[PDB]
RNA sequence: ACACCAACGGCGAAAGCACUCUGCUGGGCCGACACUGACACUGAGAGACGAAAGCUAGGGGAGCGAAUGGGAUUAGAUACCCCAGUAGUCCUAGCCGUAAACGAUGGAUACUAGGCGCUGUGCGUAUCGACCCGUGCAGUGUUGUAGCUAACGCGUUAAGUAUCCC
């Protein structure tokens, strides 16, 4: 299941970001946010590598 | 009373050697590995 | 004089280069103190077991106006002045209830100063 | 019987020691501030049971409201096996610090 | 849990205290450790060995330590005097 | 030994105080002969009971 | 600042991290096929973090303590010793971006004796419950075969055999 990985990582970045911006100095979870961004980004380049229209739907969903 | 000394004998339970330890400076793992390597091997 | 009660605590500040033999009552008003610097000789000689013996003897020889039976001793600190002091009090042989230590055992409070390098 | 509700929120247990003097408004008023917790928490609040007063090791420093007087040797050992949301535990800490008959209140989280 | 023997020896210069210890609920073999002629601590060495065991009950450790203490005590008095 | 099934809490002052000395200080794993997990868990529990003044931080020295 | 606990121990990518408790939150490990189906590795330039000392701004300042000052040793002593002692040490917000930042060992995968260990989980035995034995893995350590090495040594966590990338 791929779109649950992208969507799940998106909610991960939402909850972790609204953690981090009202907190502002945790330099440990910064790596977690950046590993999630990079991991999701290699997924988006993967599904963009496979398809057009379907990845256009992944952009249009979020 | 007799001339027996159990305060020195009991004293080595928690030795006064934690006070000859604490006169000189707080120094890190080189002399804590020397003193605590010789001390981890003195009790074994 | 004093309260005239023959029970009372004895504190022995055994330093690394000195000894102090003080004796006081239960509340803490000192009835006498005598150290190694008190009993005459002073310098590198003070703080040796002969100074502990002489300082303890000249300390508690002057409590004969009280004649304390029930003694209890509360020593403190490192040095070569402990065991000769306890042999001095047991030499006077008065009713030594219990000796004890009250030495400051820190829980990493302040930084102790530089190592000597001598 | 306790694993019924912890779908949704958390579980704790607060240890709080008391004054040894009063016997009245001690089971009462501290259960009334437990009802203040009930306005806050509202979950399976059970087993708030009391432990007998015994001599502790060493305690000073009551800090009454402008008293700063009483040393102690004894204390009533309350412990609340309560159950709440993880939100609003710091106001339980302020409630169990500021009040007079509660000193030295350490909460915990049993698993 | 078997039960226990300290063995002391007094010769004028030198104490030996020898702690023979015994089994808990777990099958174990102690020696008798003999603590030695130089001024190196006998009571601390013995008691610490017992505490390190936990295999020794408090009553057991204490009874042996009391006997050990008594001999070190007699030894100190004889050494300070000449008893022999 | 002495695990006794129920977990070690500050409320269990039976197996706790078999682990401190009469001088009131925590004994190591090789003395108490437990696992690492038992040792750390009684360590945190003993220091909790140290906060509640159930246990002394220092016991006054005694003779005779 | 946090004694005993402290362990040749646990965690972190490294630097680091230990009085306890709570909250938010990262990361790891293990199992079942529960799902997708190569989404993988490395990484120029780039970006982040980065002990200590240093600097800007404001607090705070017990101990320790460069500089400094006095005493001593000394031919001399700007130094070791001792007595005072300022910046600093701590915290807030930044800058600085260096260390023997060391495992003196970039990362990743596959394969190649063992012994003795520790930590985490999994299965079976044993009891029906804590043990306890073997093990399946992952990580950490110590001796060590083969092989490599100028030698010392390293040796399944290679400095072995190969492949890739800087």
């Amino acid at each position: 299941s791929v779109e649950f990985q992208v969507f799940c990582f998106t909610n991960k970045i939402r909850r972790l970001t609204l953690h981090l911006e009202l907190h502002k100095k945790d330099y440990s979870s910064q790596r977690g946010l950046r590993k999630t961004l990079g991991k999701r980004q290699r997924l988006l380049a993967y599904l963009l590598k496979i398809n057009g229209v379907r990845y256009k739907e992944l952009i249009s969903k979020l | 009373n007799e001339e027996r000394l159990l305060n020195r004998f009991r004293r080595e339970v928690m030795r006064a050697g934690v006070i000859q330890e604490c006169k000189r400076r707080r120094y890190f793992e080189n002399k804590q590995e020397e003193k605590k390597r010789k001390h981890r091997e003195a009790a074994k | 004089s004093a309260r005239k009660i023959p029970k009372g605590v004895i504190h022995v500040q055994a330093s690394f280069n000195n000894t102090i033999v003080t004796v006081t009552d239960v509340r803490g008003r000192v009835v006498s103190w005598a150290s190694a610097g008190t009993c005459g000789f002073r310098g590198t000689k003070r703080g040796t077991p002969f100074a502990a013996q002489t300082a303890a003897g000249n300390a508690i020889r002057t409590v004969v106006e009280q004649g304390m039976q029930r003694a209890e001793v509360m020593i403190k600190g490192p040095g070569l002045g402990r065991d000769a002091a306890l042999r001095a009090i047991r030499r006077s042989g008065i009713l030594l209830s219990f000796v004890r230590d009250v030495t400051p055992m820190p829980h990493n409070g302040c930084r102790p100063p530089k190592k000597r390098r001598v | 019987p306790e694993p019924q509700c912890p779908p949704g929120l958390r579980q704790y247990e607060t240890m709080a020691v008391l004054r040894p003097d009063m016997t009245e408004d001690e089971r009462l008023t501290l259960t009334q501030k437990y009802e203040e917790l009930l306005v806050a928490g509202g979950a399976m609040y059970v087993e708030v049971f009391n432990r007998g007063v015994i001599p502790l090791a060493y305690s000073i420093k009551r800090k009454n409201k402008a008293g700063e007087t009483n040393n102690y040797l004894d204390g009533i050992y309350l412990l609340f096996t309560y159950f709440t949301k993880p939100e609003s535990i710091s106001p339980l800490e302020a409630a169990l610090v500021t009040d007079d008959d509660v000193i030295r209140s350490s909460s915990f989280k049993i698993r | 849990k078997p039960r226990l023997v300290l063995k002391f020896i007094w010769m004028e210069k030198n104490i030996g205290l020898a702690l023979d210890q015994t089994i808990p609920g777990h099958g174990t073999v102690p020696l008798s450790p003999y603590y030695f002629w130089p001024r190196k601590d006998a009571w601390e060495e013995l008691k610490v060995l017992l505490e390190n065991k936990p295999w020794i009950s408090q009553k057991q450790m204490i009874i042996l330590l009391n006997q050990a203490t008594d001999i070190i005590n007699l030894w100190q008095q004889s050494g300070g005097n000449l008893a022999s | 030994p002495i695990q006794s099934g129920d977990r070690i809490d500050y409320r269990n002052m039976s197996l706790i105080s078999r682990f401190i000395s009469e001088q009131g200080k925590i004994l190591s794993r090789r003395v108490n002969r437990l696992t690492l997990k038992q040792q750390r868990l009684i360590t945190s529990a003993i220091k909790q009971a140290r906060i509640l003044s159930l246990l002394p931080f220092l016991n006054n020295e005694k003779q005779f």
